[PDB]
DNA sequence: ATTAGGTGTACTTATCTACACTTT
DNA sequence: AAAAGTGTAGATAAGTACACCTAAT
């Protein structure tokens, strides 16, 4: 598992494990995040989506991002 | 002033002003960067209101004429709340003891209770109900379910004392066939695959009981000790009184009728946002209407739906309190919580399914595939339920007989008008 | 100030304040990251945009986003 | 073995095998979790090969006759990389001081110097003569620009001992009108907004020097310290020998035409990818070649440009050493690093551009963009810069009146054909 | 016989390459 | 004599939904 900075893939694959870790089916967790679950596959699968749709799903389920001299 | 322990570990204070009659609640830094609030109405910063804190001790309390037994025990008045949940501040609902400062029984014992004991109390000796005449009219959830919490290591129940508490609750019957329709519908519940507790059938005498697992409470074996798990109840999370259990809190008087601001639908889905998933928070709560409706439970309302607090935020508890009001027509009937303004079962359709999930700005079609899911499923699940019940009489036989008939009528029914759910219009 | 959790709009402002921190014009910065100043201003505004955008921008700058019982 | 100080603070050790012949560099625990490496070649786990410290390590020497002085003082042979980092330890290019285990020399003092010392290394030697080296020379490396890294306060200068180190370098003028080149060309980078080393004239005796601010290098008013910030050339970034500082590193034989194993200007773009804001950085890198191109500096090659190093990533430095080499034709005028594989500044059109750029993966539009707009903007520039000039002799007039002409004329000649690149077919 | 998937229209939308606009 | 941040327009390309059907276990 990546504790690692995320690209478009690992975001997908966060999501997807967050989704099997609250045992939701695909159709269920889709229509419950407001999409259909071919644009949820395509969202876990890291293929191309709008951003609104990733934080549709990333906000159903309860998913937080965060932004991470001299001598 | 009284202590907060959780566990063996101390979360901060609740403090009470007598002249004032006021609540106030105050955390630990520790508990503060690394613990959970109380409930989301009593935060950490300490800004909890009097009324807040008031209303979320009084839900603790029984709702029912057992709390005139805690009036018998305690010397005061019934308008202090302080006395009483420090009374029973060391085991109440939630992992919560409150302990008055520099005061501690850890050395205590056990104390094992053998049959002869347990129908004591069903003479009702020392005990609810009295007075076992329910209601005025129409019950209910009062006083016909006597109830005592116990600790069961598997073999004998106990009395908890002193930092121990009880593992398990025990539910004795007196009106007619409730702890085989609770276990029915429990058990019906957890075949189903439904997040629920567990529950057993246990033999007192001749009585039969239902034997309900604890979710909140933990036993260690090898070892003494009780783990608690704090929770709190949709009223405690929405910061409702008690009487706000119900959607319609002023009774079911058809005066009053119009006049809900008690536990809806609306307002227990309006939780999912404070829950860790709320997804799955809203999935579990669409099935549990769900399956209420199926299994005709009218009596699921605000204290009946439970979240464990966790510092990451709330998840939804399994189930609990599953009965079949259906069979009973003595008593109340409406829903505690209406579909789509419908407190009517019988009048519920395809309409009021639609706007309620219109209502809760959610697709049909998840209702749709969450309710023709489980209906259909129901007919193989409650012959395999029958089977674990353990022998039964010829009236229980006539009661299940009744209780699978009157169940597979309901599923039929709802499964009539499914399809046509996605064409309405509201 | 930075707000820790991400949402449309607080990444669009993230980026448009890193491509100011580097005293960037939005023309030169889009077409380094491989867009045009339109699509990154749409970024920035936090208005709706395809999810290999964001990433574009983002791993142009060298933006970093990551995933953050009992008793 | 040599300890690595960096400020008061000791990041690690080298340690150097002699019976392998071998370097080995290993950090401390405190460095490797919140420090950054010497250079990307040399990681904090302390898996930098041999090879790379070497290199490393040689690219910090001079590239001149210099190294046969720092061979005088030292007397060691040429092949000894450890003796002369030993010996310049104390102050070198970057914020690193090798130091001996458990030795310090200096109780850090100020020396002074008055113009009559300089003008003693002004004259014979000293030595600096420096031609004929060797060998007919031809690219900047030729002959002499006699250079002193030391403490300036804004008033005086001073020698750097022990910790203390030179916060400014005072280059000396032989060749003619050298210090005029670089003090107009650097003024103008400066004046054109770009990323540039401060640089002020400065007179000694009748002898004309450019003092160049360090900034790598910064003092405290009102204490006695120089801080140092680390650094690395792009060889040390592309892990290359010092061979490798022009990307035909055999020389400009006609035979190795062809050959280049070294820093070209793809190689130094990618390197864009290590820093902490690589858009900025490719810009910078972009708006640098460019603008050598408009200058018309055949000299810029891999140890001209650098990078600050931090934990977050690399950050490129200011401009230095900008010279225009298209005044001196006793020189090489082909560029150091070629343009889509074409070294003559003359033969540079349109095609080539859009072919660099195309090669860059990058969008000609932004070379069209940071091309126009320098290009205008360097004839209201020159003239601001011609006012920051001290009182000038005919024959320097006669020098910066043939720059201004030379430098419009390249400024016209690459707007001439810019339009062209979008439609040029590669 | 259920979940994770690929189809299919019809629909809505972002992207791109220029030009031209409102303000420094 | 702009510069940087905006929008506009046709044209290309691509996401979304909605429901039907597939392949396995």
């Amino acid at each position: 598992i990546m504790a690692s900075p995320l690209n478009q893939q690992s975001l997908g694959l966060l999501i997807k494990e967050r989704r099997k870790s609250a045992a939701l089916t695909q159709d269920v967790a889709a229509m419950l995040c407001g999409v259909t679950k071919k644009t949820l596959i395509r969202v876990e699968k890291g293929e191309d989506v709008y951003i609104s749709t990733v934080f549709k799903i990333l906000d159903g389920l309860g998913i937080d991002i965060v932004s991470a001299g001299w001598y | 002033t009284l202590e907060m322990h959780l566990g063996d570990l101390m979360i901060g204070e609740l403090s009470f002003d007598a002249t004032a009659d006021t609540f106030a609640v105050h955390y630990t830094k520790d508990w503060q960067q690394s613990g959970f609030p109380l409930s989301p109405t009593i935060p950490l910063d300490g800004t909890g209101t009097s009324n807040q804190i008031s209303m979320f001790l009084v839900n603790l309390l029984p709702e029912n004429k057992g709390l005139d037994y805690l009036i018998e025990s305690l010397g005061v008045s019934k308008g202090n709340t302080f006395a009483l949940i420090r009374a029973i501040g060391l085991d109440t609902a939630g992992a919560i003891a409150f302990v008055p400062k520099g005061a501690l029984l850890p050395e205590t014992q056990l104390r094992p209770i053998k049959a002869e004991e347990v129908i004591q109390r069903i003479e009702d000796p020392t005990m609810w109900p009295m007075e076992i005449w329910d209601g005025k009219p129409r019950l209910s959830v009062a006083g016909v379910q006597p109830k005592l919490n116990l600790f069961y290591n598997g073999k004998e129940f106990a009395f908890a004392e002193g930092t121990l508490s009880s593992t398990h609750i025990v539910k004795f019957e007196k009106y007619h066939h409730l702890v085989i329709n609770e276990f029915i519908t429990m058990r019906l519940a957890k075949v189903l695959g439904m997040n629920v507790a567990n529950v057993d059938i246990v033999h007192f005498g001749r009585y039969k009981a239902l034997c309900v697992e604890r979710f909140d409470r933990r036993n260690i074996p090898g070892e003494q000790r009780v783990l608690r798990r704090h929770i709190v109840d949709s009223c405690q999370a929405l910061g409702f009184s008690v009487s706000k259990k119900y959607e319609r809190n002023f009774g079911t008087g058809r005066d009053v009728k119009d006049i809900r601001e008690g536990v809806s639908f609306n307002r227990l889905f309006s939780l999912a946002a404070k829950c860790r998933n709320p997804v799955a928070a809203k999935q579990d709560m669409l099935q549990w209407a769900l399956f209420n409706l199926l299994t005709g439970n009218a009596d699921a309302h605000g204290k009946n739906y439970s979240f464990f607090m966790t510092p990451s935020g709330m998840e939804p508890t399994p189930w609990y309190d599953l009965v079949s009001v259906d069979m009973y027509e003595d008593f109340e009937q409406q829903l505690a919580m209406a579909i789509d303004d419908e407190f009517d079962p019988n009048s519920i359709y395809a309409y009021q399914l639609a706007a309620f999930m219109d209502g809760l700005g959610l697709p049909r079609n998840l209702l749709i595939s969450n309710l023709t899911r489980i209906a259909r499923r129901i007919p193989q699940a409650i012959a395999e339920v029958i089977l674990m019940l353990p022998p039964l009489d010829e009236d229980e036989a006539s009661f299940v007989a009744h209780y699978k008939t009157q169940l597979l009528a309901r599923c039929e029914r709802y499964l009539g008008f499914v399809d046509e759910v996605r064409d309405v219009e509201v």
